[PDB]
């Protein structure tokens, strides 16, 4: 009942090529007027379409991209396939699986191009440097900077401290990715409360836990 | 290349008032009689959700009252009532023409009291400070609206390099954003300056509010 399911890698290294997969259930693409497309979403910004494969047979390419991408039919797996080549980091983007272009969009696969290999983070304190003020709440951090793939998992006291908690989106700076979190607690609450930033970074199998000690 | 222009870049609006907003093609999107205009909702982390395909047509599933209106060029998706969850970034998508164009996105907000970023500032852990780096943080928190600006001085020069920053998207409980502003710098310019200053800019004050701290 149209179900689309895009396949690729993960991560790929620059100038490497990019192989993704589209497997459609529900239609043919054989049926008068069909066609599935290709849209990438890149990380933030908006929608950007990348190719159109007819029932019959007719491709269509995006113009600025046209010079790296093949599309492909197998009606007998029911498998559309994109390949992008020389690859660069801007193809860092989700890439989806359209039928007709618009009607029926698949989950999407992201893909991530990058020469950085598997970092595991440094989580750092940020305590406060004191003044008990600003509704007296005090607010905490932690820092966790340079770790490659994403993601990680910030969770504050094992995910008991919920309300005041703030989790930054991660950026990019060289290559590696930064985060940072902040939870916002009255001056009753710590230091007299242990307040405990854990973060967990799955792809390099790493858990650390610090406690935010007043400096 | 039917170039789409969007139209408001953001809508405010409260639970209940009517959100329109307006897509406009460059060309005529129609084949006379059908309209190749789609429209879709994508909240931060979902794939797009188509809502209504071919300028009118709900999607089996979009509540109601989600319009789409329009012809030509001009047209028109009308969220009435504005509900909670509405709140996501809303395209519009030719497809009478390959290449498939988007607009370029309207963020629709739940609109609420103006707050005033609390401000805090953390200077390095010793960690870091060990591992030979220095990073200073700042988070701008809990504020409305959106428009702030920070900018950090160091020894009261504006040092506007070295700089990430990352915002949180709207918050579900009280509809205020936050950002995080991260300033690194090796420990040696660290240890050489004195006084590090945060300064934010936000509608609700007159001029900035500073956090700033001594070594």
């Amino acid at each position: 009942q149209v179900q689309l399911q895009e396949s690729g890698p993960g991560i790929l290294q620059p100038s490497q090529t990019l192989s993704l997969t589209c497997s459609f259930s529900g239609f043919s693409l054989s049926t008068y007027g069909m066609g599935v497309s290709w849209i990438r979403q890149p990380s933030g910004k908006g929608l950007e379409w990348l190719a159109h494969i007819f029932w019959d047979g007719d491709k269509r390419y995006n113009p600025s991209l046209k010079s790296r991408l093949k599309i492909s039919k197998d009606t007998s797996n029911n498998q559309v396939f994109l390949k992008i080549t020389s690859v660069d980091t801007a193809d860092t983007a989700t890439y989806y699986c359209v039928q007709e272009g618009y009607i029926y969009w698949g989950q999407g696969t992201s893909v991530t191009v990058s020469s950085a290999k598997t970092t595991a983070p440094s989580v750092y304190p940020l305590a406060p440097v004191c003044g008990d003020t600003t509704g007296s709440s005090v607010t905490l951090g932690c820092l966790v900077k340079g770790y490659f793939p994403e993601p990680v998992t910030l969770t504050w006291n094992s995910g008991s401290l919920s309300s005041g908690v703030h989790t930054f989106p991660a950026v990019l700076q060289s290559d590696l990715y930064t985060l940072s979190s902040s939870v916002t607690v009255t001056s009753s609450t710590w230091p007299s409360q242990s307040i405990t930033c854990n973060v967990a970074h799955p792809a390099s199998s790493t858990k650390v836990d610090k406690k935010i000690e007043p400096r | 290349d039917i170039v789409l222009t969007q139209s408001p870049g953001s809508l405010a609006v409260s639970l209940g008032q009517r959100a329109t907003i307006s897509c406009r093609a460059s060309e005529s999107v129609d084949d006379d009689g059908n309209s190749f205009l789609h429209w879709y909702q994508q909240k931060p982390g979902q794939p797009p959700k188509l809502l209504i395909y071919r300028s009118s047509n709900l999607i089996s599933g979009i509540p109601d009252r989600f319009s789409g209106s329009g012809s030509r060029t001009d047209f028109t998706l009308t969220i009435n009532p504005v509900e909670a969850d509405d709140v996501a970034t809303y395209y519009c998508q030719q497809s009478n023409e390959d290449p498939l164009t988007f607009g370029a996105g309207t963020k629709l907000e739940i609109k609420r009291a103006d707050a005033a970023p609390t401000v805090s500032i953390f200077p390095p852990s010793s960690e870091q400070l060990t591992s030979g780096g220095a990073s200073v943080v700042c988070f701008l928190n809990n504020f409305y609206p959106k428009d702030i600006n920070v900018k950090w001085k160091i020894d009261g020069s504006e040092r506007q390099n070295g700089v990430l920053n990352s915002w949180t998207d709207q918050d579900s409980k009280d509809s205020t954003y936050s950002m995080s502003s991260t300033l690194t710098l090796t420990k040696d310019e660290y240890e050489r300056h004195n006084s590090y200053t945060c300064e934010a800019t936000h509608k609700t004050s007159t001029s900035p509010i500073v956090k700033s701290f001594n070594r």
